[PDB]
């Protein structure tokens, strides 16, 4: 007979251990708290009680592995502007990206 | 210019380029600044002259504005002995 | 100094709610269903706008 | 027994901050809105 | 300066009003 009501579950069934945490390879993409990015290693101390770690405008750029210890900090996936070079359709039809 | 220095900066240029402490934010490179805002939607698109063209455009106009006078920039620059254009 | 700024002030102004119960959109579709997402997301996509 | 003793009022000084939430952050300002100790205030000196 | 580092949570959805030591003491 579950109890729901008060001072937050105790009971409860999380995953875990997807894999290896995926150091480089823009694919680690989660951990604990959902990120989406590049997310590898690290090279921060954070004050182990610390588990991540904004930037001056909070955007979490570290995390701590939670199995491990693994102070991974964290890097957007990538992007830009595809911009794309063209002699002008009048003279030829190549482009440069 | 300075020939010794890299950038062909003259020793005033230097000490501009010292004070002016910017940050391109849009690092072709890969914690060191704000300049990190490249990674929410925004750019930062690099300006077509280089510092390094700027200021050659600048040892131009500085070398014929020196040997020439004002003569370069209404024709042909056509030499002149500094002591005489300053007079 | 200005222009590092005002690109800043954009940023920070992505974590506004505007009135939505969070800022984050992943949370308001992972929470809360379709249509009455709807109406959160489009008072952030009107402030983010 | 009761080993009782006195009090007094001293002004506590700049003192009493902690660590607002679990965030790590690094060389930044950041500008909390917590409950905190207001600084130069008056702390009961139990004895 | 001195900053407090947390200890812990403690789950309680209690009314606290009042407290007091037992065996200094400056109560901010």
């Amino acid at each position: 007979s579950f109890e729901l009501l008060h001072a937050p579950a105790t009971v409860c069934g999380p995953k875990k251990s997807t894999n290896l945490v995926k150091n480089k390879c823009v694919n680690f993409n989660f951990n604990g708290l959902t990120g989406t990015g590049v997310l590898t290693k690290s090279n921060k101390k954070f004050l182990p009680f610390q588990q991540f770690g904004r930037d001056i405008v909070d955007t979490t750029d570290a995390v701590r592995d939670p199995q491990t210890l693994e102070i991974l900090d964290i890097t957007p996936c990538s992007f830009g502007g595809v911009s794309v070079i063209t002699p002008g359709t009048n003279t030829s039809n190549q482009v440069a990206v | 210019p300075d020939p010794s220095k890299p950038s062909k900066r003259s020793p005033i240029e230097d000490l501009l380029f010292n004070k002016v402490t910017l940050a391109d934010a849009g690092f072709i490179k890969q914690r060191d600044l704000i300049c990190a805002q490249k990674f929410n939607g925004l750019t930062v698109l690099p300006p077509l002259l280089t510092d390094e063209m700027i200021a050659q455009y600048t040892s131009a106009l500085l070398a014929g504005t020196i040997t020439s006078g004002w003569t370069f920039g209404a024709g042909p620059a056509l030499q002149i002995p500094f002591p005489m254009q300053m007079a | 100094n200005h222009n590092a700024q005002a690109l800043n002030t954009l940023v920070k102004q992505l974590s506004s709610k505007f009135g939505a119960i969070s800022s984050v959109l992943n949370d308001i579709l992972s929470r809360l269903d379709p249509p009455e997402a709807e109406v959160q997301i489009d008072r952030l996509i009107t402030g983010r706008l | 027994n009761l080993i009782t003793t006195t009090q007094s009022y001293t002004n506590s000084f700049t003192r009493g901050v902690y660590y607002p939430d679990k965030v790590f952050r690094s060389s930044v300002l950041h500008l909390t809105q917590d409950l905190f100790l207001p600084f130069f205030s008056n702390v009961t000196w139990f004895h | 300066f001195s900053a407090l580092e947390p200890l812990v949570d403690l789950p309680i959805g209690i009314n606290i009003t009042r407290f007091q030591t037992l065996l200094d003491y400056y109560v901010g």
